RNA sequence: AUCGUGAUUAUUGGGUCUAAAGGGUCCGUAGCCGGUUUGGUCAGUCCUCCGGGAAAUCUGACAGCUCAACUGUUAGGCUUUC
RNA sequence: CACCUGUGGCGAAGGCGUCUUACCAGAACGGGUUCGACGGUGAGGGACGAAAGCUGGGGGCACGAACCGGAUUAGAUACCCGGGUAGUCCCAGCCGUAAACGAUGCUCGCUAGGUGUCAGGCAUGGCGCGACCGUGUCUGGUGCCGCAGGGAAGCCGUGAAGCGA
């Protein structure tokens, strides 16, 4: 494998080695074949093998839009979809795309009941909003599981979130939408301001 | 200033344009009565100095420097060769810092912009990669994916060759780099 | 805000200063101008313009500043004050003039609604004062009989 | 500031027949004519008052 | 991780980090206080810029 | 018309917050609106504020010090008790120990804390984090 | 059938430009919502007290039915919102 | 009741274009003017309410449902063309509906900017340095452009479909 950016040039120099650090350098993270070797313990997931198509003058194109979330159940995770011809190709592109769209959420325990502040659950409550499909991030007790959908569970035992209390809005239907929202509460979980004295 | 005031009342620097924006009221001075602006030329000269304080704190090969203008062409050339900075004067391929496999690629660490209107898209490229700028903004003029601001004309000829050597001699006096060009070499070709 | 039934905002407001004070440029006293508020009253002049012609030509920056009263409150002090409000008295004024225009002119809809509009203006002007006891209780505005320029 | 205050602003006017020291107010509504004597000191416009006297100062 | 113009965290793709052009302490910025131009005042040299 | 100051002062600095402006205007300053300046300055959410009389209801200059999220009054202002303040914690707030709310009670204007701490309650004024 | 699903009755907690949906406009009662401010009261409200709010069913444990449900004691709940 | 005429104006909306006069009303603008919360919205209820239509009296140039005739076409009970009634107009009432639209109810505070033009006010340069016209600026309307914001998007965007009451 041949680094092509400078972020690929410091991570085969052994200047980066997390993903934390790269994120430290602000530059454009665009090899798929960096974060791989920054985080070898990455795992994803297939959330859906949506089959597209489109019109031709004869006949009807045909593709897949194959979505595979990425994440280490640690405090890392990433959104990524793809489509190509074939669904191997598809599903191999969305998972290139989504090892490069990893980031980190700081994680806690903000619940009401429980009380623990060791990190098993969101930090406090947030939303996330792709379409219609909403998603808030409401803080749950430690040792619970998450009280989200089957893809909702993935995307958060992915992200490495363990027991939330959520709730949905509008065509919940899309899957597409649903990881999308997910993904953005989560990139709101570590974006509110919170005080200097916590 | 740095430069005597009549210098630029000459070199035709504090000519500006006819209608202003209220952001850059802070820059202006005295409205003239032919309708043109006059900008302030000590927050000029302090805005020069100030981003010549942070070029000064990387190595020319590493700035980037832009230009659209015939009359910014020139100088802004001459700025690329008087520091071996990577100039795009002239047209400016729209994925050039991003798009890796194109002509042209750069990853550079901070952007100039001689003008932040007209090169918008060098501008959406450095937000989009995260790269700080110090542009050269006018009378008419928003600071929009702006670090920093020039408040120069940059539609007059003499005061771009000026400007740009102001700036050039300035960064190289900050940075001891050998700086043998002189104003007439950053002068347009009249 | 917008007005009472035209929706058209507006701030064409006069800017009174923040004065604490008496005038300190001015040698006017409080008998000089007590004197010509109750002389222009006298006349026939409404306690709008009375302090207009005080700040216009004596320069009067204000009364309740110098004399520590407002220009009805002199007026009730020293019995001088109609027994209706001012405010009232026009809006009553303005209705039975446009009653009379309006008995002759029947198609003109539009200013039999700027008549209702002002008759609307009358009942809140009646409801606050009898809230606040400057009118009697049993007293209604009549609008055929019991609106005449001085009521008893 | 925060505080307004009033950009119409007074004046000293001085009668130009019985030099009365008179005041009048610039945004005249009305025709200030002299107390005393016989004098007409502005008019008034819809705008600034037309002031035929002389100004001895324009106070605030 | 926390701007000069708003304070808020850095955590979003784009943010970009700088030293100051006065005295070269870094100063943080972020989209919205960039796109909109929101002026960042250094707590250190108090610098001021739009 | 003008009938809700309080909630006209909340949204103005949810709209000082958002734009991420240092400083922003108050209008028209009330006491109820001082007590919730002060007790959300000891908070440590907001940063200054000055009442700067204009001949009129009275004004703020506050120097948003940027550390809150969101911040507007509670409507209907409810009656609490001193075991009635969870709820209304997990209904606005959005964690345990982690914005507070403004309340107003016959000792005095306090986040909901430091009322339970006093063991009195009262009405809800507002929510703030 | 009915509850939940369904924030598909939405005070919490929905919409109403183009998807069902702003009344043609407007004036306007009951209702409802209401400026800063000194002075007085304390009715809603607030903390507290005292008379109540039958047991039963509810929750937990103890005790005893072999575990169990279940019966008794007991600490809570409801009884509500007088 | 043309051109004049406008991505102008006034009006609660419907709507209003020859001119003169009388009557009336609102607005914005200026205002160290009078008043002291007198305010917003508002189911019921009330008035206004385009055009068509209806009732009674007029008028009828033109236009023009119906109707009759001439073509077109397979047919034409239609488009086309020739006549042309009711009607359009006025006077006195009724009905009370429109895609009555901005398909956006009304009131308030709040929130980057660039950008016409209109009323008023205000500075200044010219103006036969006068009646007048230019640029700047505050306020209130009247349009386009659009960041943030939000929406499913078209989009909206201090004149919200933004954020609260
Ligand atoms: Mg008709
Ligand atoms: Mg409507
Ligand atoms: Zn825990
Ligand atoms: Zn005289």
């Amino acid at each position: 494998w041949v680094p092509k950016t400078r972020l690929g040039k410091l991570v085969v120099e052994g200047q980066v080695a997390s993903m934390d650090e790269a994120i430290k350098s602000g530059l454009p993270i665009r090899e798929p074949q960096i974060i791989d070797m920054l985080l070898p313990d990455l795992e994803d997931e297939v959330l859906d093998i949506n089959m597209v198509q489109r019109m031709t003058d004869s006949g009807r194109r045909v593709k897949f839009r194959a979505t595979v979330i990425v994440g280490n159940r640690n405090g890392y995770v990433g959104l990524g979809q793809a489509k190509d011809v074939q669904v191997g190709p598809a599903i191999r592109k969305a998972i290139d795309a989504a090892k490069l769209n990893i980031t980190y959420i700081r994680r806690g325990c903000g619940s009401w009941e429980c009380a623990c502040g060791l990190p098993h659950t969101v930090p406090y409550e947030v939303t996330g909003k792709a379409g219609s499909v909403s998603v808030t991030l409401i803080p749950a007790p430690r040792g619970l599981g998450i009280a989200a959908g089957n893809t909702a569970t993935k995307v958060l035992e992915k992200a490495g979130i363990k027991d939330v209390w959520t709730k949905t809005f509008g065509t919940t239907r899309s899957t597409l939408n649903f990881a999308k929202a997910t993904y953005d509460a989560l990139n709101q979980v570590n974006v509110v301001r919170l005080p200097v004295y916590y | 200033s740095l430069v005597s005031i009549d210098e630029y009342l000459a070199a035709g620097v504090h000519i500006g344009t006819q209608q202003k924006t209220q952001d850059m009221m802070r820059f202006v001075y005295r409205v003239r009565t032919d309708g043109l602006y006059v900008l302030d030329i000590q927050s000029t000269d302090e805005r020069i100095r100030v981003a010549s304080k942070l070029l000064s704190h990387y190595d020319p090969a590493r700035i980037l420097v832009v230009s659209s203008r015939q009359y910014g062409q020139h100088p802004a050339r001459m700025f690329s060769r008087a520091l071996g900075t990577r100039a795009m004067l002239g047209r400016f391929i729209p994925g050039s810092l991003t798009n890796p496999q194109i002509h042209g690629f750069f990853e550079p660490d901070v952007i100039i912009v001689t003008d932040p209107a007209g090169d918008a898209q060098v501008l959406k490229e450095a937000s989009s990669i995260g790269v700080p700028v110090v542009a050269l903004c006018d009378t008419n003029n928003l600071t929009s994916n702006v670090d920093l601001v020039i408040p120069t004309n940059n539609k007059g000829r003499k005061a771009l060759s000026l400007v740009y050597w102001l700036l050039a001699r300035e960064v190289s006096r900050l940075n001891d780099t050998p700086f043998n060009y002189e104003l007439t070499d950053f002068e347009t070709p009249l | 805000m917008a007005k009472m039934h035209t929706k058209r905002k507006g701030k064409s407001s006069s800017t009174r200063p923040i004065r604490t004070d008496p005038p300190e440029w001015c040698k006017i006293g409080a008998d000089e101008v007590t004197t010509i508020v109750l002389d222009l009253w006298k006349q026939g002049v409404s306690t709008a313009e009375i302090g207009m012609v005080l700040r216009d030509r004596y320069g009067v920056p204000d009364a309740k500043l110098i004399t520590g009263k407002k220009v009805t409150t002199i007026l009730k002090e020293n019995n001088v004050a109609p027994n209706i409000p001012e405010d009232l008295t026009n809006l009553i004024v303005k209705a039975l003039g446009l009653r009379k225009h309006l008995s002759v002119n029947k198609k003109d809809v539009h200013n039999k609604r700027s008549l209702n509009l002002t008759e609307s203006k009358i009942r809140r002007l009646v409801k606050y004062y009898k809230q606040e006891k400057v009118l009697p209780r049993d007293w209604f505005y009549k609008p055929e009989t019991a609106e005449m320029m001085i009521t008893r | 500031d925060y505080t307004q205050r009033p950009k119409s602003r007074f004046l000293r006017v001085k009668c130009n027949d019985c030099e009365n020291e008179q005041i009048i107010f610039g945004s005249a509504s009305r025709k200030i004519t002299c107390v005393v004597c016989g004098r007409t000191l502005a008019e008034p416009t819809g705008g600034k008052s037309t002031i035929t006297t002389h100004i001895l100062e324009v106070l605030e | 991780e926390y701007c000069t113009s708003c304070g808020i965290r850095l955590v979003e793709k784009g943010y970009v980090k700088f030293p100051c052009p006065q005295c070269g302490a870094e100063i943080g910025r972020c989209i919205s206080c960039r796109q909109q131009g929101n002026v960042y005042t250094c707590p250190k040299c108090g610098f001021k810029a739009p | 018309v003008l009938l809700d100051p309080l909630a006209n002062a909340l949204s103005t600095i949810k709209n000082a917050e958002a734009i991420g402006k240092s400083s922003c205007v108050v209008r028209p300053a009330s006491k109820n609106i001082g007590n919730v300046l002060k007790v959300m300055q000891d908070l440590g959410y907001i940063g200054d504020f000055e009442f700067i009389d204009d001949g009129k209801a009275g004004i703020y200059s506050v120097t948003l010090v940027g550390r809150i999220n969101k911040c507007g009054a509670i409507k209907p202002r409810y009656s609490v008790g001193t075991a009635s303040f969870e709820r209304w914690e997990k209904q606005f707030l959005p964690a345990k120990n982690f914005g507070a709310l403004i309340v107003t009670t016959s000792s005095g204007v306090m986040s909901q804390y430091e009322a339970r701490d006093k063991k009195i309650g009262g009405q809800l004024l507002a929510y703030v984090y």
